[PDB]
């Protein structure tokens, strides 16, 4: 109690002081990160032999004295003196005290139960500890050529984000008191939000600790690396103990968290979609952007949106740069050309047009580069340096690992250089090759001769054969490759020579983007045709807990799921706003305009009408026994509801399976209508999901009722409304003006509001109007 | 408990 | 326990069957992913587990499959 | 004889087959069981085969 009062009367101290208390008024209260930075700037010049020298003291350390008086005797066991009441060196609350007495309280001291606290923190340690349970080993030696610089992640954890947003998380977690109200982490990424903060806020230990520490736990550390060819980031935690230069190891690849798939599965998601934008070419822009937003992504203990994933994900894919193109994420220094990755090192130059011929006697036109150009492919198993010079290969070097993939290297390499030769191969591509059926489209023609390639396999062999072959001189024995792609040197081709170990890659920080064509062509840096339209062709569909929306053009909904879901998304999204929606009636107690609602009466049609009367009434049942508070489940009001419109009847017949249209949706139960998620606000019907922010005050959220409650926005200044803390939020009913403290002092006014809507799409409508 | 067939797919 | 499968704790999971569906006795899970067995994970921290993370990614491949 | 004895490391690693005929050149390498029933049969014993 007297906690805040001696702080209140160490301000009234402080802000006697003229000097600080001026300093105290004067400026923003950004002004404290710079205070602290004006202190204990002083350090020691020696890092060990300082810290020797204050260990040599016996009583040298500075350590707290309320907490050993509460718990355990100052005294010593040996008569060798322990504690004082002088504080001395610096002056501070805290009292000096031997080192010995530490270990002592490491001894004999009385705590208890400590032990599940504990790990839940560190979960990013103890975690780097579990996976190394799970291996075996073998050694071995050999000269090992590793790579020498990959930027990789390191330490990988699921549901990694950006500085910024685990900054919001961190504010949250942390404390309620001091936050700001955060609109696109908190509401999107919610239900990570109540796991952390349900663990985290309950017990008030290592406040500073835990966030710092938490900072580190979803931040993968990419560094630049030598790899030896396993290039998982689960390996990257542990290499020195698995690989180095003279090192090897086994047993390694099987153990590793779920996140390595999961970002796969998250390409396979990026290429339906784009897939899904090639379909209809009348826009590329204004589609693709509903497909991502619309989607959302079931992580393996969370639900997230299909936006915040591709705009903040590590891994740039050919997929994934396209799907990023449509949105404001910035993601430069990567090249993609069909599979193969690219790098440009040096050089620079114009595209211009030059029309050759083809074997069939027309003429089309191709765009080439004149620029002597050093850049560093990257394909599977293999990798490479090459420079061009005026649309030919200059120099050109393999340090691939396995034969096939130095072809394949060699070949798509070819293709980016666009040599002579190829316009002379031209064996039936015009019938097939040169035009794309996709609504009358010509598709670009290095992309057509790439996909003639990956045609056949003697089309490999063709452009194989079309570069310069000759018997390599002695000396090149070991860098000649052969047109299978191996060493013995007996004939090679021109122009290239194969080097003994792996070729290091470039890495650079930048960040670059501008808009995408409308051929899902993206020509960032005012050119650069990085976006390779469409990288593979794969037609399939195949998904695992997996969301999608608005007329996906993609067939899962049937015409009565789509009557039943539908009909609960009417209620579900249309209540919340103000009076006459579900929480001002809840409030109020009266249930009655809860059943005659008119978005229960477009439901009513579906329900089966044999027990239509048998049902209302266990349903009526039901959500008038929840009308006490304290005792209502949320997601069972929403689930129950529906049926109560009908004229309750005693059927005495037990209700629990609610046919609708031959569906049955039960009371808790979760199945295939009605999906009701344990601690976490959400729901899912079939193959979608929906959920209602604002207003939920069922039991299981009490973490964060705090945090769900807001529906708000701010309006104005100008009434006197009582300062209301945050748990004192819940209370104002609906157009209710209240004054409340934000964040790190800065103080604003709300009511209870509409949403913010609209955040994108109405901007992007006046600006398609403006043209 | 004397149950054992549970889960109906519907 | 040395039983290859368990006994008197296992679970049932009820499925009427087709003739023409079930004849293959292969597709039977398939239909049975319909229903609610997909949804079912386990969290990656077991009781009485010797090698938990390798069980749980098997059997995200068994699901995937 | 038969198929023969082999040979391991407490790392598991590396395991080093024997032939039946190979016996007498390991000796006292196996475990003193081995050794115990081993040793008098060296009087009948041949290259493969024990008489």
């Amino acid at each position: 109690m007297s906690l805040l009062l001696t702080i209140a009367k160490e301000y009234k101290r402080l802000c006697q002081d003229a000097k600080a208390a001026q300093m105290m008024t004067v400026g923003t209260v950004s002004n404290y990160t710079t205070f602290k930075k004006w202190t204990t700037s002083r350090k020691e010049k020696n890092p060990s032999l300082r810290m020797r020298w204050a260990m040599s003291s016996k009583f040298p350390i500075i350590a707290n004295k309320r907490m050993l008086e509460e718990a355990q005797i100052p005294k010593e066991h040996n008569n060798v003196a322990l504690w004082e009441d002088t504080e001395d060196v610096s002056k501070r609350d805290h009292v000096l005290a031997s080192a010995s007495c530490i270990n002592y309280w490491n001894f004999c001291g009385p705590c208890v139960n400590n032990s599940e606290v504990i790990k839940e923190v560190y979960k990013s340690r103890f975690g780097r500890l579990e996976r190394r349970k799970e291996i075996m080993w073998k050694e071995l030696r050999f000269t090992l050529v590793d790579r020498q610089r990959r930027r990789v992640d390191t330490q990988p954890v699921e549901q990694r984000l950006r500085t910024g947003e685990i900054k919001d998380l961190q504010m949250w977690t942390l404390f309620e008191d001091e936050a700001p109200l955060a609109s696109k982490f908190i509401l999107d990424n919610y239900g990570l939000v109540k796991e952390m903060r349900s663990k985290f806020a309950n017990k008030p230990l290592n406040k500073e600790v835990v966030a710092h520490m938490l900072e580190k736990q979803f931040n993968p550390e990419s560094r630049f690396l030598p790899v030896f060819g396993a290039i998982r980031p689960e390996r990257m935690e542990l290499i020195h103990a698995l690989g180095g230069e003279t090192w090897i190891q086994e047993a390694n690849t099987a153990g590793i968290s779920n996140v390595d798939q999961r970002k796969n599965d998250i390409r396979a998601v990026c290429r339906k979609v784009c897939l899904a934008a090639n379909a209809s070419i009348m826009n590329a822009k204004s589609k693709l952007v509903e497909y991502i937003k619309s989607t959302s992504m079931r992580i393996g203990e969370t639900e997230r949106k299909l936006e915040e994933l591709i705009l903040e994900t590590d891994d740039v894919s050919p997929e994934v740069t396209l799907c990023k193109s449509a949105l404001g994420g910035q993601l430069g220094k990567t090249l993609s050309f069909g599979p193969m990755l690219l790098k440009k090192i040096s050089g620079s130059g114009v595209k211009v047009k030059d029309t050759v011929y083809i074997q069939g006697v027309r003429a089309v036109q191709f765009e080439y580069w004149s620029e002597q150009e050093e850049f560093y492919g990257e394909y599977k198993s293999a990798t490479a340096l090459f420079s061009r010079k005026e649309r030919s290969l200059e120099w050109i070097t393999i340090g691939g690992g396995i034969n096939e993939d130095r072809k394949r290297l060699l070949a798509m390499c070819m293709i980016f250089c666009r040599d002579g030769d190829y316009f002379k191969d031209a064996p039936a591509t015009i019938t097939m090759a040169d035009l794309s059926t996709k609504l009358g489209r010509e598709i670009p023609y290095q992309y057509v001769m790439m996909n003639w390639i990956q045609k056949s396999e003697d089309n490999l062999e063709a452009l194989l054969y079309s570069r310069g072959i000759v018997e390599t001189n002695p000396g090149k024995m070991g860098s000649s490759m052969g047109i299978d792609g191996s060493k013995r040197a007996i004939k090679s081709l021109r122009a290239v020579t194969i080097q003994s170990g792996k070729i290091d890659m470039p890495e650079s920080k930048e960040k670059i983007h501008l808009e995408l064509s409308d051929n899902l062509e993206a020509f960032d840096s005012s050119g650069r045709i990085v976006a390779t339209i469409l990288d593979l062709p794969s037609d399939k569909k195949v998904t695992f807990q997996d969301v999608s929306f608005q007329h996906p053009d993609l067939a899962v909904l049937r015409d009565e799921k789509t009557a039943i879901t539908k009909g609960y998304e009417a209620l579900i999204k249309r209540l919340g706003t103000g009076d006459n929606d579900i929480p001002s009636l809840i409030a109020k107690k009266d249930y009655l305009s809860l059943y005659n609602l008119p978005e229960v009466k477009l439901m009513a049609p579906l329900i089966r009408p044999n027990r239509k009367g048998v049902y209302s009434r266990v349903a009526r049942k039901l959500v008038s026994t929840q009308v006490t508070t304290g005792h209502y489940s949320l997601h069972e009001l929403i689930k129950v509801l529906p049926f109560t419109y009908f004229a309750p009847k005693q059927g005495m017949f037990e209700g629990r399976l609610f046919f609708s249209n031959d569906s049955f949706v039960e009371p808790g139960v979760n199945n295939n209508v009605f999906s009701w998620s344990k601690a976490d606000s959400s729901k899912i019907y079939c193959h979608g999901i929906a959920i209602r922010v604002p207003l939920v005050v069922g039991d299981e959220h009490m973490d964060t009722s705090l945090a769900l409650l807001e529906g708000f926005s701010v309006c104005e200044n100008d009434p006197r409304a009582p300062m209301v803390t945050r748990q004192d939020l819940i209370d104002v009913g609906f157009g209710q003006k209240v004054r409340l403290f934000v964040g790190q002092g800065s103080v604003r006014t709300f009511k209870r509001t509409a949403s913010q809507r609209a955040a994108s799409s109405d901007v992007n409508k006046n600006v398609k109007k403006i043209k | 408990a004397a149950a054992a067939a549970a889960a109906a797919a519907a | 326990y040395t039983h290859k499968f368990l006994m008197e704790e296992a679970w049932m999971f009820t499925k009427i069957s087709d003739p023409e569906r079930s004849r293959a006795g292969e597709i039977l899970i398939d239909f049975f992913k319909k229903g609610n067995l997909s949804a079912i994970r386990p969290k990656d921290k077991p009781l009485q587990g010797k090698y938990p993370i390798h069980y749980k990614n098997l059997w995200n491949q068994i699901k995937a499959a | 004889l038969g198929q023969g004895i082999r040979l391991s490391n407490k790392r598991k690693t590396k395991e080093v087959i024997i032939k039946a005929e190979k016996m007498g050149k390991y000796k006292n390498l196996m475990r003193e069981e081995y050794k115990n029933l081993f040793e008098p049969l060296e009087k009948y014993i041949q290259k493969d085969v024990c008489f």
